[PDB]
C-alpha cells in the first residue's frame, strides 16, 4: 500500500472495511476538524491478506498499489475477464495488459463466489509471472538442460516411453493444471 | 406577567434561589429551600400527570433548540420492547457566551438530581445519566456529592422517595468538545466512541445509548421540571407572552457595567435587562455597536433592532437571531466587530468534528477569508463570495455546528457591510 493522504477526501471506506470486512481493525480518523487523518497512529503495517481492496476501495488514490506504481495510465490497458487459479475459490478477475505484459489484476463482481473481493497473492502474484519462465524445450545431455525443438524432445520422450511399461510409467498434477 | 409589559420578576417567583452561592448549596440548604419536598406525591401521580402538566406549563426547551418539553418527553416509548429506557442530562455547556449551567450545577446540585427523578419518571428510564464538561471539575463533583447524598437518604434508587418507581443516577463526564452538546455525539461520546453526530434519521428515541430509547434534555430544563410540577403550571404559563411562558437564565456578559447571571422572565425588553441588571452599557445606551442576544451561534443585532427587541425566541426569530441560550454579548462602539466575528470564526474551525465534508472543509474557509477580512487583503467581491460560501454550508451538514458557524458571518454581512467595505477600500487607499 502506497500512501498519499494529503489527496485523502475524508470518506470512512477503509476504515470501515479494515474493521467489518477484514476485521484487523487498524486504521481510524485520528483528529477532530481539517486536520483529522486517516491511518494507523503508531508506524504499523497492514496484516490482513484482504489488504489490497482497501486500494479499489479508495474513491480518490489516497490509497493506492505500490507495485503497481507510475508504471501505466488506465486509458493504456487491454482488460480481460478471467478467474484466479490462486486458490480454488476461482475468484472473478480483470487482467489489465498493456501489448504482451499483465500490468495489473483487480477483481470482479461474482455475488456467487467473490463478492467484490480479491485475496492479495491473487492480485499482486502477475510479478512472478514474468520470472523464471520456460520458453523452449529442453532435452538433457552430459552439459545440463539445452535447448531442442518440439521434434526432438518428443523423440526423447518415445524412447523413453518405449522402455516403460503398464505402472511404470506414472503422473503427477499441479496445483495449476486444467482440465483439459 | 401583564400581557402589556414583562419584567421586574421578584424573588417569590425564582426558580433558582441559591444561584448566587449564598446558601449551602448541598442537601440541608437544599430541604430547607423546597427541594425533595413531596417528591413521593408528584412521582407517584404518574408518567402521564407529569406529561399533561409540562404540556399544560408551556415549557420550551433551554439550550438553543427552543422545542416544546412536553411533547419531547412523550415521544418516550410507553412500553418497553426488551430495551431499557435512559435519561441523559446535558450539562456540557461548551457555548462561547453562555455560563448559566454552571452555576446551576455548582449551587443548586440538588434541583438538577431531583428533576432528573421527575424526568425520568415522566419517560419510563430506569437509569439516568449526567453528561458533565470534563472541564467542570470542581462541578462535577458538587453534582456528584447531590448523587450520593440523595442515595443515601433512599431519594434515589430502588423505590426511589418512598415512590413504587426505581431510578438510578450516574455522572459522566466528557474530556472537551463543544461537539459533544450535540445530542447524537453526546451519545457517541458516552458510549466511548469519537464524539462525531450520528445522522438524525434514526432519531434518539428509538435508537439512543446503547441502542435503547434515550433523550438528551438540558440541566435548566431538568431543574425546572419538579418545581413547574410543585408550584403549577399556570404559575409557569403567567410569565411570559404566548407560546413563551416561563423564566429563563439571563447571563449578561461583554462591555456592561456589570456583568451577571440572573433570572427573568421571558419577553423583557433587551435595553431593560441591561439597564437593569447588568448596570447599563460601558458608556451608556449610546455606546453600543453590536449585540449578540442567544450565546455566538446566533446572528447579531445592531443597536437599532436593540432598542425594540423583547428577549423571546420567537421576537428574536422575527428579527433575523435567535435566543439560543440566554447568553446576552455586549460590544462597545470601541469594539472591532471584524475581529470578534473572526474569532467565532476560529472558535467553530476549532470545534468541527470534521464527519462531514462541508463543515470540515467551509468552516476553515470561512476563518481564512473573516481573517484576510479582519486586515483588509480581500476585495468588495469577497463579501459577496463569503455570503455564498455561508449559504453553501448550511442545510447540507450532518448537524446544525454548520448552521451555528454560517450565522455569525451572515449576520455580519447583513448588518455590518458597511465596515467591512470600509476596511477593504481603506487599507487599498492607505
Ligand atoms: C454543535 C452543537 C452544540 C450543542 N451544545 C449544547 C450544549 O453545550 N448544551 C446544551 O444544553 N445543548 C447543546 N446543543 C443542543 C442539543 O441539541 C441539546 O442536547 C438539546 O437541544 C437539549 O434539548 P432541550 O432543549 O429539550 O433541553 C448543541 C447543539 C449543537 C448542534
Ligand atoms: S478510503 Fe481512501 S479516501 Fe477514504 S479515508 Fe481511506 S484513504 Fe482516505
Ligand atoms: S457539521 Fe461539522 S461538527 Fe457537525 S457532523 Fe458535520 S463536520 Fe462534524
Amino acid at each position: 500500500i502506497k500512501t498519499s493522504m494529503n489527496r485523502c477526501i475524508h470518506c470512512t471506506r477503509c476504515v470501515r472495511f479494515t474493521h467489518e470486512v477484514a476485521g484487523t481493525s487498524e486504521l481510524g480518523i485520528t483528529g477532530r476538524g481539517r486536520d483529522s487523518e486517516v491511518g494507523t497512529y503508531i508506524e504499523k503495517l497492514h496484516s490482513s491478506e484482504l489488504s489490497g481492496n482497501v486500494i479499489d476501495l479508495c474513491p480518490v488514490g489516497a490509497l493506492l498499489s505500490k507495485p503497481y506504481a507510475f508504471t501505466a495510465r488506465s486509458w493504456e490497458l487491454k482488460g480481460t475477464e478471467t478467474i484466479d487459479v490462486s486458490d480454488a475459490l476461482g475468484s472473478n478477475i480483470k487482467v489489465d495488459c498493456r501489448g504482451t505484459e499483465v500490468m495489473r489484476i483487480t477483481p470482479r463482481l461474482n455475488d456467487a463466489i467473490n463478492e467484490e473481493w480479491l485475496s492479495d497473492k491473487g492480485r499482486f502474484q502477475y510479478d512472478g509471472l514474468k520470472r523464471q519462465r520456460l520458453n523452449t524445450p529442453l532435452v538433457k545431455g552430459a552439459k545440463g538442460l539445452e535447448n531442442a525443438t518440439w521434434s526432438a524432445a518428443f523423440d526423447a520422450i518415445r524412447t523413453a516411453i518405449a522402455g516403460a511399461k503398464g505402472n511404470e510409467l506414472k503422473a503427477i498434477a499441479g496445483k495449476l493444471a486444467d482440465a483439459e | 406577567p401583564e400581557k402589556t409589559t414583562f419584567g421586574g420578576l421578584r424573588d417569590q417567583d425564582r426558580i433558582f434561589t441559591n444561584i448566587y452561592g449564598r446558601h449551602d448549596p448541598y442537601i440541608k440548604g437544599a430541604e430547607a429551600r423546597g427541594d425533595w419536598y413531596m417528591t413521593k406525591d408528584l412521582v407517584g401521580k404518574g408518567r402521564d400527570w407529569i406529561i399533561d402538566q409540562i404540556k399544560k406549563s408551556g415549557l420550551r426547551g433551554r439550550g438553543g433548540a427552543g422545542f416544546a418539553s412536553g411533547l419531547k418527553w412523550s415521544f418516550m416509548p410507553k412500553v418497553s420492547d426488551g430495551r431499557p429506557s435512559y435519561l441523559v442530562v446535558n450539562g456540557d455547556e461548551s457555548e462561547p457566551g453562555t455560563c448559566k449551567d454552571r452555576e446551576i450545577m455548582r449551587h443548586e446540585p440538588h434541583k438538577l438530581v431531583e428533576g432528573c427523578l421527575v424526568a425520568g419518571t415522566a419517560m419510563g428510564a430506569r437509569a439516568g445519566y449526567i453528561y458533565i464538561r470534563g472541564e467542570f471539575v470542581n462541578e462535577r463533583k458538587a453534582v456528584e456529592r447531590a448523587v450520593a447524598e440523595a442515595y443515601a437518604k433512599g431519594y434515589l434508587g430502588k423505590n426511589a422517595c418512598g415512590s413504587g418507581v426505581d431510578f438510578d443516577l450516574f455522572v459522566h463526564y466528557g474530556a472537551g468538545a463543544y461537539i459533544c452538546g450535540e445530542e447524537t455525539a453526546l451519545i457517541e461520546s458516552l458510549e466511548g466512541k469519537q464524539g462525531k453526530p450520528r445522522l438524525k434519521p434514526p432519531f434518539p428515541a428509538g435508537m439512543g445509548l446503547y441502542g435503547c430509547p434515550t433523550t438528551v434534555t438540558n440541566v435548566e430544563t431538568v431543574a425546572v421540571s419538579p418545581t413547574i410540577l410543585r408550584r403549577g403550571p399556570e404559575w409557569f404559563s403567567s410569565f411570559g407572552r404566548k407560546n413563551n411562558a416561563g423564566t429563563k437564565l439571563f447571563a449578561i456578559s461583554g462591555h456592561v457595567n456589570r456583568p451577571v447571571t440572573v433570572e427573568e422572565e421571558m419577553s423583557i425588553p433587551l435595553r431593560e435587562l441591561i439597564e437593569r441588571h447588568a448596570g447599563g452599557v460601558r458608556g451608556g445606551w449610546d455606546n453600543l455597536l453590536a449585540i449578540i442576544p442567544g450565546g455566538s451561534s446566533v446572528p447579531l443585532l445592531p443597536k437599532k433592532m436593540c432598542d425594540d427587541v423583547i428577549m423571546d425566541f420567537d421576537a428574536l426569530r422575527t428579527a433575523q437571531s435567535g435566543l439560543g441560550t440566554a447568553a446576552v454579548i455586549v460590544m462597545n462602539k470601541d469594539t472591532d466587530v471584524i475581529d470578534a466575528i473572526a474569532r467565532l470564526s476560529y472558535f467553530y474551525k476549532h470545534e468541527s468534528c470534521g464527519q462531514c465534508t462541508p463543515c470540515r472543509e467551509g468552516t476553515g474557509w470561512l476563518y481564512d477569508i473573516m481573517s484576510r477580512m479582519r486586515k483588509g487583503d480581500a476585495r468588495l467581491e469577497e463579501i459577496d463570495m463569503l455570503w455564498e460560501i455561508t449559504k453553501q454550508i448550511e442545510g447540507h451538514t450532518i448537524c446544525a455546528l454548520g448552521d451555528a458557524a454560517a450565522w455569525p458571518v451572515q449576520g455580519l454581512i447583513r448588518h455590518f457591510r458597511s465596515e467591512m467595505e470600509d476596511r477593504i477600500k481603506n487599507a487599498d487607499q492607505q
